[PDB]
């Protein structure tokens, strides 16, 4: 009669990556916007050791310091 | 928040000094100091702020900053390859689906209680 | 992990800020007008980096989503694999016995 070791399936749709995980997790709107900022930032200023600063973020007295150094105006 | 401000008013007082001091300046020196001071203690600022807010950030996007491009392309491409990921991972599915229909189907004849029992139990 | 970062791009900056700041007055004006004006140059290329990290520190969900909806895929490929290869020792070696 019943066959043996039948046994229950699982709850008929639980968590599956059968549905849209994108729209079940809320980030719909941002697809739909998304599909340079150095020029939007570029925009802000003129242009976009750019090689030192990438080298000092790769590992990762205002007032005497002025006082203490004089630069000759021509 | 006010520290993108701070930096945006810094960098436009340093782009101003920078462009004050291009040319021989007949004033005085101490306003490009000045100025400088002014750009070192708002950088301290963000730098607090930054500390007290403690954004995470993955290595990806420093070598995509190096370069120079603002990240919304890199979020498209995201978006993109994700959905693109989806795609195929229904299509995958839908194939698996399709052939375990047909299969079920076309060996309906071979003992109908047990496909009876099958369509029962579901 | 910004934080780190954000400590050594403010002591590198107090370090060159320091060290162009005592080569001025020892150097010529027209060395020191250009140290400065690189310097200048060097942290306006801090504060964009910067500014471009603040403007992604609320843009950071869809990538994670995207980057959790490919690794679930991923593990999920290794399991469909595993089950198959599974399937592929028992037929080699359990049948033969």
């Amino acid at each position: 009669g019943p066959f043996y070791l039948m046994r229950e399936l699982p709850g008929s749709t639980e968590l599956t990556g059968s549905t849209n995980l994108i729209t079940h997790y809320n980030l719909e709107q941002a697809y739909n916007k998304f599909c340079d900022l150095p020029g939007m930032i570029d925009l802000p200023g003129s242009h976009d050791r750019s090689l030192i600063e990438k080298p000092p973020i790769l590992s990762s007295g205002t007032m005497l310091a002025g006082f203490r150094l004089h630069t000759g105006p021509l | 928040h006010l520290e993108e401000h701070l930096e945006k008013f810094v960098e436009n007082i340093r782009q101003l000094g920078i462009i004050v001091s291009d040319f021989q300046p007949s004033s005085q020196a101490g306003l490009n100091q000045k100025l400088n001071f002014i750009v070192t203690g708002l950088q301290d600022i963000d730098k607090c702020r930054q500390q007290l807010h403690d954004i995470t950030v993955p290595l990806e996007v420093f070598e995509y900053i190096d370069q120079g491009r603002n990240p919304q392309l890199y979020t498209k491409e995201c978006l993109e390859r994700a959905l693109a990921k989806n795609e195929q991972v229904k299509g995958k599915i839908d194939t698996m689906k399709k052939f375990k229909s047909l299969l079920i189907q076309e060996l309906s004849k071979v003992f109908p209680e047990d496909m009876a029992k099958y369509r029962s139990i579901r | 992990r910004l934080s780190t970062l954000i400590e050594f791009l403010l002591h590198r900056a107090y370090s060159e800020l320091m060290v162009l700041t005592d080569l001025l007055p020892r150097k010529s004006d027209v060395e020191r007008k250009i140290e400065i004006v690189q310097f200048a140059s060097r942290t306006r290329q801090l504060f964009v980096r910067l500014l471009a990290l603040v403007k992604w520190a609320n843009n950071a969900g869809k990538v994670e989503k995207c980057a959790m909806i490919s690794s679930f895929l991923d593990q999920q490929a290794i399991l469909f694999v595993d089950t198959a290869d599974r399937l592929a020792s028992l037929a080699r070696d359990a049948l033969v016995h």
